[PDB]
């Protein structure tokens, strides 16, 4: 019962409690608490070949129940422990005894009253550790904990056959090829099926018009229900005239022939919610500092995962599926990536199977049968999305209270997460209390139900982001979670979230997969990366077009109106007089559809826009959503609609307006929004959130502006390149580079004068790799950038196909005379929307992995013999024109500038090392050429977020990886304000270790009125093995990916840029390339750049403490470079940052401060008045010394008690008479007696005894504390005559 | 107000700042009115009014309140509500007593009882001018002195 020393302060990684500060009636602190022994051999338990997972986590249980200890010991205000609560040893424990009222019989001084027998559950509940606590808002003296099993902490720590990462290193001995992991041959048209092809429309309406055209007839689609059983009449969607390649053997998606060693979870869905050892479970508790019965339990709940799987959406039963269905299905299937909106090639983690079924088959409709009028009927599933035991511990922490109910948030993942798994918090748990909390109910809901509702209106930040829904909720968000929390009045939610797949949402023309190797593995499941990454040339004129059209055009000599290359230089002007003609005529109905003859092409913001899921003014608006996040890729906050969660069911409630279509038929004519059917509940659940935020309060450019503004925490530099013609150029912005252009000669010529920019004259920076005649020409360029199939000539301007006869005969050619200047990557187009390449989505991802550190980069050149790249005489960043300035063009991160990059990582030069590394990229003329991306050499992931903290009524912050960031304006917005701040790292030591954030050991708010956070250089882990005898050329690690090579032919030596750079053949080219390969393992990038061992030097260890930048309420004012009156807001914001790049802290940018302290460092507690590092620091309460009850020999008894009890206090509040408090306690001489005040906590006027505790004014606090010394029992007293 | 098989019913609920769910109890409670204006009292079932567990005349004694006079104990207005135990049907109801002198030695007692609508309904209790007539308990107690 009384403390243990033995027990030693920790934070648990997931949720990063070590703490609760306990406030009201009798503040303090719970803190969690485990033994400290070392040599915890967990390999002595043995895995044999003939069992299963779950008798060996019961062996492993079993012996950790021997080898640890685990506690949540009770702490007073100035630090100091009270009792032990050693859940797996405390003698004798109990629920406690009820009246008929249902309240728990208690006494201050007595305690509860105990029924003398222990809660439900309890020989199965003993053995778990409890991991976080939470207080009662409306209910004294009432408490939640949470309790896991053993393995949720140690998961890490047990055997890595059994706990596997989702890919596999291998021996290497055939040397490395990440292809070889890769189906990469392209699909073909079948020599015994080219008959069925979407026909041409033979005749087509008039409608009273009167222009016509010689170009190819749209093409019909019909689709109607006929009247078979299981057969529609027609179904032009299922047409299947393509197939797959026969090299040995069919290439398709096929997991019992590739997956020999499948990865599977640790437990089942349906066995965690049985095997009741290995569920998670709260209880509820009461405790009271100073009384005989000090602690005991109310209500035990377990968090079962069937109360959130039978609450998940009727959609989640097929994830292999989509309310598009059939022709989507085989459109994804020949390109040889994922079907549905979760499957498990891309998500195992929620599925009880793992890769066994990381598939196409089978998805719950009939598909692949030899009538296509067959396929497209519901039938049985077999892989619906679950909660096996990797993400049920992600999805388990971060509590809080409201009401008469308690919730759980989810965790950040690190309970459970492995360098190539990503289990993350995909929904809310409830536990909701009954009959005045004699009685309980447990429940929870996904994420995607709860978040539906969010808007265009909602943020202050950047619009458009991807996270959209509809009726189907196929949009899956999950959150690596920071919290959960009152900021003043509202509650608020935190953290890293998913957005949609921003990447892989442009698609291939059908045989070039070849020659597109990043892209197809980023859709495989084997690139599991959410970075952009550019592309263009190889994709499609549209993703979403029937592959029964696919085959109209396989020459490429008449230009395919409706399937070709996608090149945006070669498409239609179809003006006042020509839509008549060429599309206008094709009407259809509630059986009919077509494609039509309008040329259609752009780049990857037309792609991402297209048919990504981006939020609009509307909710439920979002009819195409092409995948999901692998990782979290955005920032997180927002406020929280706590009445609305407090009434909303336990059970949720679907409907057929939740089904996919049962036939295609009823698909043909699918309504987009449908009336709830009125018993079902599902659609209340979308107003949970008021407000969200996602980054800096910033519109357009202005973002990418801030971008280049932040240090990096690899060595301290900024993006901006301006702190130092032949000078570098910056990564994400565009302000300086290239050359000023004036848009004047724009556009079809169309219209530029006042239109794009704030001022007479409408300059804008053109970007790297942009196209020009001569520098004399440097505006616009006109049309002349052909395009042939072969060596077959021009594209072939004033022909039929590129012409139309209007009303009267007046013929006249539908092409452009002139383009824009730029296609590149870091292309900004405020006129070109469909030109640029900079969107909302990636500024996010790029604001969060470039805070993280590990955006990756492009490479031909490492710095071993002869291969190595130069500084001088290499590199021309004065001649973006042409190849010299070595722009790669082709499979480059989006949105930015690769050699910047380089250059700011210091790849090469003498920037991030004391010698130049010489690694880096050249575009050479000479031949063809070989590419790979490679990591920044940091291992942060996005993760990695610690401790949401409340600063004050409306500024809260968190740590995440290297920073601690601020939302100061969130809650209250102002204009001229960035709205965020930010501090780094500064421990080179933490920043280059291999698995950084297991050194972070929690975030706290200070009584100095500055949040701060625990470092320990001593907690860092290696790698599970030291690659045992050979060189793991693939080394799996927190910033690994299986990177595939790109390569391309000869760049031009001039007019470079003014066609994309054409690529070729990949799938041979990885053993031209070994000396990059070697590099994709980022310990080698650690070894070049020189910070691969000791080599780093400064701190031997130095462990301690972490603090945010000083700040006022001129911080983060920014309203110089907010608005315009003479430029473009971008440009003027640059202009005020490059005065500003030596004095960063007025924008709330910069470096945290540091202390360091001696020995561990395993986790604070805290109190109202005090934080105490490891327990360690407590004091003697010294404001109060002087405070103290008069002893019993001290009172004079019928002096006090000749009067009742019942007139010694005022009734309405039960505070003792002013005059009677000297009476009762001791003071020193010249105090203020207006400071202090007794309490009283329970009396009987039948014994004339008054029970008491003393109430003071803090020095520090305006408000009220109890004065801990005042007696041998503490606080607490009582008062009789004579009569105990 | 709802018509379901052209007999009037009654579902009253629980509004939430905004946010309606139904609460079942408390409308079978208002649906049991006899006929009446408003719902009838049940001493033993815990109804819209609630449960009011009327304190012996014992706790006369034991608290010693035979020293205090009638007047005394009339212009009381928190020991007044020492004189029973009260269970209210919802959050935030509330139950009082008004005393009435009947004789120099015992005086009669009223309940006062909160409502869903926010209104103190008693014997007195008159909406729209018509009486409600509810019948709640009534209890007497005596034994003061007459100083």
């Amino acid at each position: 019962q009384a403390v243990d020393e033995t027990l030693t302060p920790w934070t648990w990684n997931n949720n990063n409690f070590s703490s609760l500060k306990i406030t009201g009636e009798n503040p303090g602190s719970f803190g969690l608490v485990r033994s400290q022994n070392d040599n915890l051999n967990i390999s002595s338990v043995t895995k044999n070949s003939s069992d299963d997972n779950l008798k060996y986590l019961n062996a492993v249980e079993k012996y950790l129940d021997g080898q640890q200890n685990f506690a949540i010991r009770r702490y007073d205000n100035n630090g100091r422990a009270l009792y032990d609560i050693n859940l797996a040893k405390m003698e004798n424990p109990s629920t406690v005894q009820r009246g008929l009222n249902g309240e728990p019989i208690f006494d201050p001084f007595k305690g509860f009253g105990l029924t003398g027998n222990a809660p439900t559950d309890w020989n199965e509940i003993k053995g778990k550790v409890p991991v976080e606590v939470v207080q009662s808002p409306h209910s004294p003296n009432l408490y939640f904990v949470l309790l896991v099993p053993k393995v949720a902490l140690e998961y890490h720590n047990l055997n890595n056959q059994v706990v596997k990462e989702s890919l596999e290193v291998k021996a290497t001995q055939s040397s490395f090829n990440p292809t070889q992991r890769l189906q990469k041959d392209s699909p073909v048209k079948d020599s015994s099926k080219q008959g069925e092809k979407l026909s041409e429309t033979t005749a087509s309406s008039m409608s009273s018009g009167m222009a016509t055209s010689t170009r190819a007839k749209a093409l019909k689609v019909e689709v109607e229900r006929g009247s078979q059983s299981d057969s529609l009449l027609k179904n032009d969607f299922a047409k299947k005239p393509l197939k797959h390649k026969n090299s040995s053997g069919e290439v398709k998606l096929e997991a019992e022939k590739e997956f020999t060693e499948a990865w599977k979870p640790l437990l089942t869905t349906d066995q965690i919610a049985r095997e009741k050892g290995m569920g998670a479970t709260v209880v509820s508790f009461y405790d009271a500092p100073y009384s005989e019965n000090h602690t005991a339990f109310g209500l035990v709940d377990h968090i079962d995962p069937k109360k959130m799987v039978e609450n998940y959406p009727p959609s989640w039963k097929t994830p292999k599926w989509n309310h598009h269905g059939i022709w989507d299905y085989n459109a994804r299937n020949l390109l040889l990536q994922t079907t549905g909106f979760f499957n498990p090639r891309r998500h195992p983690e929620w599925f009880d199977e793992g890769q066994a079924k990381a598939d196409n088959t089978s998805p719950g409709f009939k598909v692949g049968d030899t009538d296509h009028k067959k396929d497209g009927f519901k039938k049985n599933s077999s892989s619906p999305i679950a909660l096996p035991f990797e993400a049920y511990f992600a999805n388990i922490g971060n509590m809080v209270a409201i009401g008469n109910s308690v919730f759980i948030f989810g965790g950040n993942g690190h309970a459970t997460k492995m360098f190539t798994t990503n289990p993350l918090s995909i929904g809310v748990f409830r536990i909701k209390y009954t009959d005045n909390f004699s009685k309980s109910s447990v429940t929870g809901w996904p994420y995607a139900v709860l978040f539906g509702g969010l808007i265009n209106p909602q943020t202050n930040g950047l619009k458009d982001l991807p996270l959209g829904t509809n009726r189907w909720f196929e949009y899956v968000p999950r959150m690596a979670v920071s919290g959960v929390k009152w900021v003043g009045n509202q509650l608020v939610l935190a953290g890293t979230l998913t957005m949609g797949d921003t990447a892989t949402v442009p698609r291939l023309k059908y045989d070039q997969l070849e020659k597109h190797l990043n892209l197809v593995a980023q859709g495989q499941g084997l690139l599991r990366e959410d970075l952009q990454i550019f592309t263009p040339y190889g994709w499609a004129n549209r993703p979403d077009i029937p592959v029964g059209a696919w085959l109209q055009d396989e020459m490429g000599s008449k230009f395919g109106p409706h399937y070709f290359l996608n090149n945006p230089d070669i498409q239609d002007n179809v003006n006042n007089d020509t839509v008549e003609a060429l599309i206008s005529s094709y009407k259809n109905t509630d059986k009919l559809k077509h494609v039509y003859p309008y040329r259609y092409s752009g780049l990857y913001a037309w792609q991402l826009f297209n048919w990504s899921n981006k939020l609009t003014n509307t909710p439920l608006s979002a009819n195409f959503v092409n995948e999901n996040s692998y990782a979290p890729n955005s920032l997180f906050a927002a406020i929280l609609n706590e009445d609305l969660l407090t009434g909303l069911s336990d059970k949720i409630f679907y409907g057929k307006e939740n089904e996919f279509a049962e036939n295609e038929a009823d698909r043909f004519n699918q309504l987009l929004s449908l009336n709830p059917n009125p018993n079902t509940n599902w659609a209340r659940y979308l107003n949970v959130v008021q407000r969200f935020t996602t980054g800096p309060n910033l519109d357009s450019s202005t973002f990418d502006q801030f971008l280049d503004f932040l240090p990096w925490i690899g060595n301290g530099k900024p993006f901006s390149n301006s702190p130092s013609s032949s000078t570098p150029l910056p990564t994400f912005s565009n302000i300086n580079v290239g050359v000023k252009s004036m848009i004047t000669q724009h556009l079809n010529k169309e219209n530029t004068r006042w239109v794009f920019i704030p001022n007479f004259s409408p300059d804008i920076w053109t970007g790297a790799g942009y196209r020009v005649q001569s520098a004399n020409q440097k505006n616009g360029i006109p049309f002349e950038q052909v395009k042939p199939s072969n060596n077959s000539t021009p594209f072939d301007p004033n022909s039929d196909d590129n012409k139309v006869t209007p009303s009267g005969g007046s013929s006249k050619p539908t092409t452009y005379p002139a383009l824009p200047n730029s296609i590149s990557p870091t292309s900004d187009w405020i006129n070109a929307l469909t030109f640029t390449n900079k969107n909302n989505p990636q500024r996010n991802q790029l604001l969060l992995r470039s805070l993280l550190g590990t955006i990756p980069v492009l490479i031909n050149k490492s710095g071993d013999s002869n291969d190595q790249f130069n500084k001088d005489s290499e590199q021309k960043w004065d001649k973006t024109e042409t190849n010299e300035g070595n722009l790669p063009g082709f499979g480059e991160v989006n949105g930015l500038y690769n050699a910047a990059l380089l250059h700011t990582y210091g790849f090469f030069g003498t920037n991030t090392n004391s010698t130049d590394p010489k690694i880096g990229f050249k575009a050479d003329s000479s031949s063809s050429s070989s590419s790979t991306l490679v990591g920044s050499g940091l291992n942060w992931t996005s993760q990695d977020v610690g401790n949401l903290v409340v600063i004050n009524d409306t500024s809260f912050g968190f740590q995440l990886g290297g920073w601690f960031i601020t939302f100061t304006d969130f809650i209250r917005p102002r204009t001229g304000y960035l709205g965020i701040t930010l501090s780094s790292l500064q421990d080179q030591t933490i920043i280059w270790a291999d698995q950084p954030w297991t050194s972070f050991k929690g975030s706290y708010l200070d009584s100095d009125g500055t949040p701060k956070s625990l470092w320990d250089p001593t907690a860092l882990k290696s790698l599970p093995n030291s690659s045992t005898t050979y060189d793991t050329n693939p080394t799996l690690s927190p910033s690994f990916q299986l990177y595939q090579p790109n390569k391309v032919k000869a760049y031009q030596t001039t007019n470079t840029y003014n066609k994309l750079i054409e690529p070729v053949d990949a799938t041979s080219a990885a053993t031209n390339m070994t000396s990059l390969l070697k590099l994709l393992t980022t310990k080698n990038i650690k070894a070049k750049l020189g910070k691969g061992t000791a080599s780093s030097q400064g701190n031997n260890n130095g462990g301690g403490v972490s603090q945010t930048i000083n700040t006022i309420t001129t911080t983060g004012n920014i309203s110089e470079g907010l608005k315009e009156e003479t430029s473009i807001q971008a440009e003027t914001l640059k202009k005020f940052f490059d005065s500003k790049q030596n004095n960063k802290s007025e924008i709330g940018i910069g470096d945290s401060t540091f202390t360091k302290m001696d020995g561990k460092l395993t986790g604070v507690v805290s109190t109202p008045l005090v934080n105490l590092i490891n327990g360690q620091g407590a004091t003697s309460d010294s404001d109060t010394e002087k405070i103290s009850f008069k002893p019993g020999n001290q009172i004079d008894f019928n002096r006090l008690f000749t009067l009742p009890v019942t007139e010694l206090f005022d009734p309405n509040t039960m505070f003792v008479y002013d005059q009677y408090v000297p009476l009762l306690v001791n003071l020193p001489s010249g105090f203020d007696q207006a400071s202090i005040r007794l309490k009283v906590i329970s009396y009987s006027v039948e014994n004339q005894t008054l029970g008491v505790r003393l109430e003071f004014k803090d020095p520090q606090t305006q408000q009220f504390i109890p004065v801990l010394n005042a007696s041998s029992t503490g606080p607490q007293t009582v008062f009789q005559p004579f009569n105990q | 107000i709802a018509k379901d098989s052209d007999q009037n019913k009654i579902d009253i609920y629980k509004n939430n700042n905004g946010l309606f769910e139904i609460d079942t109890q408390l409308s079978n409670s208002v649906a049991t009115n006899n006929g009446g204006l408003a719902p009838s009292y049940t001493e033993n079932r815990v109804d819209a009014w609630g449960k009011v567990e009327f304190a012996d005349n014992s706790v006369l004694q034991a608290r010693n309140l035979v020293d205090k006079t009638v007047d005394e104990i009339i212009n009381t207005p928190e020991i007044l509500n020492s004189f029973f135990r009260f269970t209210p049907a919802f959050e935030d109801q509330k139950a009082t007593l008004v005393a009435t002198k009947q004789s120099d030695t015992s005086l009669s007692v009223s309940p006062r009882i909160q409502f869903l609508d926010g209104n103190f309904y008693d014997l007195n209790s008159t909406i729209a001018g018509v009486p409600l007539n509810i019948g709640f308990p009534s209890r007497v107690f005596a034994g003061f002195a007459a100083l």
